[PDB]
RNA sequence: GCAGUCAAGCGUUCAUAGCGACAUUGCUUUUUGAUUCUUCGAUGUCGGCUCUUCCUAUCAUACCGAAGCAGAAUUCGGUAAGCGUUGGAUUGUUCACCCACUAAUAGGGAACGUGAGCUGGGUUUAGACCGUCGUGAGACAGGUUAGUUUUACCCUACUGAUGAAUGUUACCGCAAUAGUAAUUGAACUUAGUACGAGAGGAACAGUUCAUUCGGAUAAUUGGUUUUUGCGGCUGUCUGAUCA
């Protein structure tokens, strides 16, 4: 019999199977295209997502019904401490892909990393890396080999970094390590990049910058086992039913005699990886740079924090990129930025924007005011001191 | 919605499915409508065509003159009171539904609309426009 | 830019920031959020609750 | 010459656009062929302003003003009211307008002289009406249409009125506003003849619909 | 039910743009028959809801060929199911015909898919009514009403979740393999141009939005509320208060 009436599926069979990811840093499976012309620099870049907030931006797009005109969107503002790299490491391409045939670590590891090695840090020796850090008594004889080999060999060149997460509202005293790969041309240029930058902070006034496509990888929010109408979107059922009225009520035929892999079941719905490409970067702000929040229209000192915080977060007084829309990942996350993969020829991309208003009112109620100062003047003195 | 209509209207909430009875804002003689169906409305099974503001429904006449009555016609939405937003930063929703008689090309069968009209009905129908009163 | 006034209340409204509602007279009205405006729709007269600004504009309050 | 033109599938003329004595306020979601029948027989003689009121492309309909003043409507923004100040010369007089009981373009059916107005509308915006455009303010509605914009094109020459209207208002409205008038339609017959075309001193457009019989009349009562 | 081969004639003329008589070769198993090999120490027996997958004899979409294709609309066909195929009234419906949108309202299979998934309107136990037939008990190829639908805690399949061992342990990765996803329309423009005697009247590229789907988020908006968090109110009980 067919369906009598034909309808379209549930879900979607290429995010399959649904188990949870690795860890909570996503792998980047894929880095942008190189070609061997642009100066030396990164691909990606780790954060942390502090939140949410609104922003009123002047849109410019000629020939829409709201051209030169206000409108509000949210932007998600994700964290960035500047991230050091500790390390490089080079893959050799074989008829099984790449393989990393060495790596090259630092030679102070700060003790982020030197934590990171580590399931109970208390009891430890604290051993990391001692008789590799042996390695430079010398003039560096095994390191330099280390670093001619790589030279010789290995097609592409990545980079062990790791963020500061010391320098993060955040309590976890551990850093994420993760591998990035380059764009520069001759790869004894790439490594002599890495070489010169071990130990060095690289910011992201240098990595990306303003009204630039990137894409963000992270872990979904976790929302543990799920029902099968939650999580794929099948219809309920109707009152009167016996036996569980939120299910999917038919498994399948009589043959095949299995139950299929298509159709939608219970599981698990949330922490996978996931990935979500043009999002557009409205601010790259900076830690030292006081007064993050005002615009050339605004001109009011205050921050992108909220009034009394992002909720759940804390308080950025640290980098940060500002990017319009949604992104994967809850606040706390790792989230990975990237590079573009193609160009982005689109009109929606190339947009050059320039933002009017930051919202930062208190996300932890119905905020009211923008900067304590502003209900200082209204709302007025008070029972308190004077 | 629909072929006839002058402009692109982006999207706006649809509050309205198959079966409201809205409070017909024009004095053409019919005093309530009620949608049978939406110009440019999809398909899905087991969805209702929903209706919302500024678009062009198929609608019958459940009162007044016994000249409009029994008969499909064509109408323009113009109020909606299920909150849409706007690109602008709002959301924003009228008291009441409402519901002007039209043409297949736009023209309004009465002469005035009543009360307030909302802008994202009177930019996508320049007939309702000119004889449209408070807009906004 | 504009800040604009409440109707109930009394406080300001930033862009994106609650409802706005227009009763079929046309006379506008504009709510700081959830709260203010359902009570606007019990018909409360906010002359007399107590922590909106049309009252303590009136008792003479700061 | 009635020049006929669309607005890119459309020919009332007076949705989208204003046409005065010295100034032509237009939309701004356009082609040229919609703008061509204007600038060639304007040419260099009044300054052709694109832009929008109140979010929205009804800018005929929304403001309403003659040579001395052009008024507007609460909703239209800081930037479109500093671009017509800097678009518009120094004689024209500008306001803002607050009143909830229409958009301004339906209420004022008006000229250099005589205006004619919705009769639900206060004193206090009566007064600022009168003080702004300097025109003694009258009310009338015409054939029991409250809308006098929606169904009367006025102009100093003379002026185009709703179709199915009695001799005797006729020839009230000519001993009032001191203007012959004759009933007739725009658009094959269509009965909104106060948006179905613009007219000014030296200009008068009307939409494509318009045949010659029709277009014959117009150009013989407002006497191009 | 579908498709050929031949081809008298229609089609202004002209067998084959499209059709096609008289004959004739087949395919299919979504009909119904014929048989009765399996099951009567019992494979739960109509319809709908739900949900996945598959075929293609394609309705729409993509790209093209032919015309009695000027344009527009169509008609015949080729690769192709990749993706989509609806909301309603009456009926238990299968089928059905209607209203309305739509780009389109294609056809089917999977124990005439799917009852330890549902519902139980129908059929088909026992009650009862009417008509007809019967001498009667009762029969109905007919109408109407009222009528209990049980179990998973096994193996497997599927979805998710851990896991001993290849020196231990941790961090950073590669990739075999397996899945995949986007879809479609409207308006403006080209443009009252091309094409046309006129009536009528497009397309290619571009711009702005939208339909169905998919994944994410929660600034704002709405919903939920045991923050029983704050305020109010009834009845009673703490002697009244306060709580």
């Amino acid at each position: 019999s067919h369906r009598k009436y034909e309808a379209p599926r549930h879900g979607h069979l290429g995010f399959l199977p649904r188990k949870r990811a690795a860890s909570i840093r996503a792998r980047v499976k894929a880095f942008p295209k190189d070609d061997r012309s642009k100066p030396v620099a990164l691909t990606s870049f780790l954060g942390y997502k502090a939140g949410m907030t609104t922003i009123v931006r002047d849109l410019d797009r000629p020939g829409s019904k709201f051209h030169k005109r206000e409108v509000v969107e949210a932007v998600t503002v994700v964290d960035t401490p500047p991230v050091v790299v500790v390390g490089v490491v080079g893959y050799v391409e074989t008829p099984r892909g790449l393989r990393s045939l060495t790596t090259v670590w630092a030679e102070h590891l700060s003790d982020e990393v030197k934590r990171r090695f580590y399931k109970n840090w208390y009891k430890s020796k604290k051993k990391a890396f001692t008789k590799y850090s042996a390695k430079y008594a010398q003039d560096g004889a095994g390191i330099e080999r280390e670093l001619a080999r790589i030279k010789k060999y290995a097609s592409v060149v990545r980079v062990l970094v790791h963020t500061q997460i010391r320098k993060t509202p955040l309590a976890q005293k551990k850093a994420h390590l993760a591998e990035i790969q380059l764009n520069g041309g001759s790869i004894s240029e790439k490594v002599d990049w890495a070489r010169e930058h071990f130990e060095k902070t690289v910011a992201v006034d240098s990595v990306f910058e303003q009204n630039e496509m990137i894409d963000a990888i992270a872990v979904t929010k976790g929302h543990g086992f799920e029902g099968v109408t939650h999580r794929w979107g099948t219809k309920k059922l109707p009152r009167k039913t016996h036996r569980g009225l939120r299910k999917v009520a038919c498994i399948g035929a009589w043959h095949p005699a299995h139950v299929m892999w298509s159709v939608a079941r219970a599981g698990q719905r949330g922490y996978h990886s996931r990935t979500s490409i043009n999002h557009k970067i409205y601010r790259v702000g900076k830690g030292d740079d006081e007064a993050n929040g005002a615009t050339s229209f605004d001109r009011t000192k205050k921050t992108i924090t909220p009034m009394g915080g992002f909720v759940h977060y804390g308080e950025i007084k640290n980098d940060f990129i500002m990017v319009k829309g949604c992104i994967p990942g809850n606040r706390k996350r790792i989230v990975t930025l990237r590079k573009s993969l193609y160009t982005n020829t689109s009109r929606k991309a190339l947009e050059e924007v320039s933002l009017k208003w930051i919202d930062t009112a208190s996300k932890f109620g119905k905020g009211r005011f923008q900067t304590p100062a502003e209900k200082h003047a209204f709302m007025g003195t008070l029972k308190k001191d004077l | 919605s629909g072929n006839g209509a002058q402009g692109t209207k982006f999207r706006i909430s649809l509050g309205l499915p198959v079966g409201a009875i809205m409070n017909c804002a024009d004095n053409s003689g019919a005093r309530n409508l009620y949608i049978i169906a939406v110009k440019g409305s999809g398909s899905r099974l087991n969805r209702l065509p929903a209706a919302s503001l500024g678009d062009m429904v198929m609608a019958t006449v459940k009162k007044g003159k016994p000249e409009l009555r029994k008969k499909v016609m064509p109408a323009i939405v113009v109020r909606q009171a299920k909150s849409w937003r706007r690109r602008d930063g709002v959301f924003l929703y009228f008291e009441d539904n409402a519901g002007v008689i039209a043409n297949p090309k736009g023209e309004m069968k009465g002469s005035a609309i009543t009360g307030p009209v909302g802008k994202e009905c009177a930019d996508l129908w320049p007939r309702v426009a000119s004889n449209s009163g408070v807009v906004v | 830019m504009k800040v604009e006034i409440d109707s109930f209340s009394g406080a300001k409204i930033y862009p994106g920031r609650g409802t706005l509602f227009v009763r079929g007279d046309s006379k506008i009205f504009r709510f700081q959020n959830s709260k203010s405006a359902s009570l606007f729709k019990q018909r409360k007269n906010p002359r007399r609750i107590a922590w909106t600004v049309l009252f303590r504009k009136h008792h003479k309050k700061g | 010459m009635a020049t006929r033109t669309q607005f890119e599938n459309s020919n009332e003329i007076g949705v989208f656009s204003k046409l005065t004595n010295t100034y032509c306020l237009v939309a701004v979601g356009g082609s040229e062929n919609f703008y061509s029948a204007f600038e060639a027989e304007l040419g260099d003689a009044i300054p052709i302003v694109h832009t929008t009121i109140a979010g929205t492309r009804i800018i005929g309909r929304m403001t309403a003003g003659n040579r001395r003043g052009l008024l507007v409507p609460t909703q239209t923004t800081d930037q479109e009211l500093q671009h017509l100040r800097n678009s518009l010369p120094d004689s024209v007089k500008i306001q803002r307008v607050e009143e909830r009981l229409s958009a301004l373009g339906n209420v004022i059916c008006c000229n250099d002289y005589v205006a004619l107005v919705h009769p639900d509308i206060d004193r206090e915006t009566e007064e600022l009406i009168s003080d702004v455009l300097g025109v003694e303010v009258f009310r009338q509605t015409i054939s029991g249409n409250i809308l006098v914009g929606s169904y009367c094109s006025l102009s100093n020459q003379g002026g185009l009125v709703h179709p199915q209207t009695s001799v005797q208002d006729q020839e009230e409205l000519s001993s009032l506003l001191q203007v012959p008038l004759v009933a007739g339609t725009v658009n094959r017959g269509s009965s909104v003849v106060g948006a179905g075309m613009v007219v000014n001193d030296y200009l008068a457009v009307t939409g494509l619909d318009t045949t010659a019989p029709e277009l014959s009349v117009i150009e013989s009562i407002f006497r191009l």
